[PDB]
């Protein structure tokens, strides 16, 4: 058969961004 | 048998008894003594066994009947003991410093134990009723114990440090732990040096006897604190030389048996039931 | 204190274990050198977790901690409903673990005594002198009807007979119906006359390796071992406890409330 | 709690002030100056004294001291029978004096409040957060249904509403049904979500001095002052404990036992 | 709950409900998979046990129900082998050199013995009645039997002369001695690296099973040469590869333990006759 166990836990979530910055051609005015 | 265990058995209580079967009981059984090696070498003597031999057969065993097992001492007799004939006879040297250690194995020996496998590397384990004990026994076993809580959290103690467990038995060649039931323990044990099993506590066993060769009534052969029973099969004893020991031992067979019975002898010579 | 009538067919009531450990309160006694071997700093958080899980609300449990037997059997004070006391037995002081045994399993009444104005004398068997304190040393003087001592001198106090040495507790019992004349030292010890009415039913004590050696009378003739005096082996304190936590409800139900009224407001716990 | 049927043709009993003096405990709580004033080491016995002549046996009488209200309202323990809590009365402490009354005059059922991780609100007027240390600075964030705050950001605390800063007591009201963000001093601070059942009737607040400013009631629409709650001009201590020892009686007429079954963690001073 | 006596069970020739659930056995026993080292060498993966336990549980059998057991060979095995789970299969390997040998295990395995202890060294020993077997294990058992006469003299032997001794085992692993029933034998065992025991055939052993992989029938489990019975717990596969004898024993797995059944000793019906 089966059993409940329980699991509350603190967690502490951490994370970021990241960025994708592709430039166009030209003199680079353009992106 | 097995289909006529759940059957009424019926008895007038007016039929006539029977003759005493203590002379066939002793011409179709077995009888071993366990005694430590220090009797043995006080009595300094190598035909002793043979002597002790005809002496029972003058108390009515056959020849071929008597046995005698030497064991080192308690402690490395605890591990894994094993009874062989139908009637076993212990003889338990008393050592101040080795009362819960007597107590252990006498509750080891005297009783019937039902035991599985713990793999304490993959399961927590609880013990589910006051029959539910851990008995562990080995060269030498130490048990680390950390309740947890109903989140599976070690309660004053880190579930993954085995640094903060609490300790419940060192160096021991037999143990029998009793944790609070209901909760979830994670244990870490010597396993390399023994092996610990989940036993259930059947009943009295009836044919070991366990005689304590001096000191006084100590044995506790229940975990409970408020019971200190003292059955017909642990019997006690004062000495000062190991040859009257074994007289009295030969000269009262009829009451020690008297106190044992037959049909209780498994299979098996182990000490406990084993379910895998 | 009226008649109580009662029928022999009233139906049981359910289990009153349950609102019984809701609505009372368990004090643990153990020595130091339990806390000591258990090297824990929340120990007593871990028991009354444990004890929670077998039913006792969370600070129900009070534990308390005495250095050893004679230090606690100075006016030892229980405060529980229900009071559990581990004493640690050992082979030389078996007649003070007695003693406190007596003292705190039984239900004493007690009046000063001043042993440098008044003669003493012990009524009856219920009648003992218990003194205690940091250092009790009591010497006895029986007297004749003449008030003139016997195998002693009344102004010589040497000629008295010593009955306790340096006792942090000691219960003294004399030839009831002779006058004694007490030398006690007062200036680090009390004395009190005291008759024991019956037994303290919220009190076990458990010990903790050895023997039923215990004897909670003074008559020669009985050793009771009442169902309040447990004995148990051990190796290790956390087993010990352990064993305490999960057989808490047999603990409890060899207990029974005081059932005593007190004249004496002293401190207690009562949920 | 079954159905009580009584008779209105029943005769009266004798007066029980007797029995209950007899087998009841008093506590009385005064401040600091008040012995500072009487500058008497024995205040304590001749009080003692007095009681005894008006029915208190010696030892039923307990005397706590505390520095002052502030302090006293970091969880008062109420050990005695009988309470009576001699409370200085100043000017500037009104708000503080009442939360102490309604901390004391009342019975509450309360329970952790994490706020660190969990969002609170008031269900009902009964409801309130009482926390209590050595400095509560408490800040408010009331929130919507899609969890923003209004008038506050929920990750910006400066933004908070502030309700009590470096309190030892603050009795928290806030608008019921609507979700707070709390951000509370939890090191020098417990908050407690509290239900108020009733009045605590073994308690009872002598305030020594002033003008009957007390409101143990959140509610602005009532201020009532319960029989537990005397108010006595005064200029010497003295005087105050000889008007307080006179009219216990009286007191204690105006107090009834608890009643209630507690499932908290507090010693008693009980006979 | 009746333990000790036999009582009759009464049933009906035309009773109704028939009901059964095989189901109950697979969740409820265990089965243990006993095979040579070899097996696990031919197969070389480090996960073979996980894959069969998978396709056992595809037969019904919870995960954790099935576990495995090795043995180097035969006669490694032979030296007091612990069967222990609800249904035992193993998985023994022919080789035409080590007949009597694989007979002997089976003897061991498959039926259930009842031993007591021996005493070479006090005791002249006989053997009662047919069920009656001297069964020795241990690292190197070497038994020689010298046979007594009504005068306690040897025949053909001399008591005080081992050299003439009749020798029936050499440097056995496991051996059953079977010698003349009602004469007193002298027995000579190396008791350093060997244990004899005096057993007695009760019956079957109900819950193990004997996959013979290879050659042609040629256990004996009976001493009587008049009779070599093939029970249905025998079995018999031809081989080429491992893999493939597992497969079929997980395929019929339900028709090897419906050829078992539970060890009749083992369950608490059979409470106070020996065992449990
Ligand atoms: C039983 O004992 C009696 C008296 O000792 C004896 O006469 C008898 O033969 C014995 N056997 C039976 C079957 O009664
Ligand atoms: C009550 O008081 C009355 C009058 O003082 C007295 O007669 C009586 O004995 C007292 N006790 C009871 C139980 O009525
Ligand atoms: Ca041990
Ligand atoms: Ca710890
Ligand atoms: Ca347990
Ligand atoms: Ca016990
Ligand atoms: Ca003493
Ligand atoms: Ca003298
Ligand atoms: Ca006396
Ligand atoms: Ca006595
Ligand atoms: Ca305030
Ligand atoms: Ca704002
Ligand atoms: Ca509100
Ligand atoms: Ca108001
Ligand atoms: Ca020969
Ligand atoms: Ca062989
Ligand atoms: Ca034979
Ligand atoms: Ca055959």
């Amino acid at each position: 058969l089966w059993k409940e166990m329980q699991y509350n836990r603190d967690i502490t979530i951490r994370f970021k961004f990241a960025s994708s910055i592709v430039k166009s051609g030209g003199l680079g005015y353009k992106w | 048998q097995n289909y006529g265990i759940n059957l009424p058995i019926t008895g007038s209580m007016d039929t006539a008894y029977a003759n005493s079967t203590q002379e066939e009981t002793f011409l179709t059984s077995t009888l071993c003594l366990y005694y430590p090696t220090e009797a043995a070498t006080e009595i300094n003597d190598n035909s002793w066994k043979d002597t002790l031999s005809q002496l029972f057969l003058t108390k009515g065993w056959p020849t071929g009947s008597v046995y005698f097992k030497e064991y080192t001492d308690i402690a490395s007799f605890s591990v894994d003991p094993q009874l062989y004939c139908d009637y076993n006879v212990v003889l338990m040297k008393y050592d101040a410093t080795l009362q819960l250690d007597m107590s252990e194995l006498a509750d080891l020996i005297l009783n019937e134990w039902l035991c599985n496998p713990m793999d304490i590397t993959l399961y927590y384990y609880q013990q589910t009723d006051e029959a539910n004990k851990w008995i562990s026994m080995g060269s030498s076993c130490t048990i680390k114990v950390c309740p947890l809580n109903t989140q599976t959290l070690g309660i004053g103690c880190l579930t993954t440090d085995t640094a903060t467990f609490e300790e419940v038995a060192t160096a021991e060649k037999l143990v029998i732990t009793d944790v609070v039931d209901g909760v979830n323990h994670k244990l870490d044990v010597t396993t390399a040096t023994c092996t610990i099993r989940n036993c259930k506590k059947l009943g009295p066993r009836e044919n070991v006897a366990v005689i304590q060769v001096g000191g006084s009534d100590v044995l506790d052969i229940t975990a409970d604190p408020t019971t200190a029973p003292q059955t017909e099969r642990m019997m006690r004893i004062n000495w000062k030389k190991w040859w009257q020991v074994f007289y009295t031992v030969v000269d009262y067979v009829n009451q020690i048996i008297q106190a044992m019975s037959k049909r209780s002898r498994s299979l098996n010579s182990a000490a406990f039931y084993y379910r895998i």
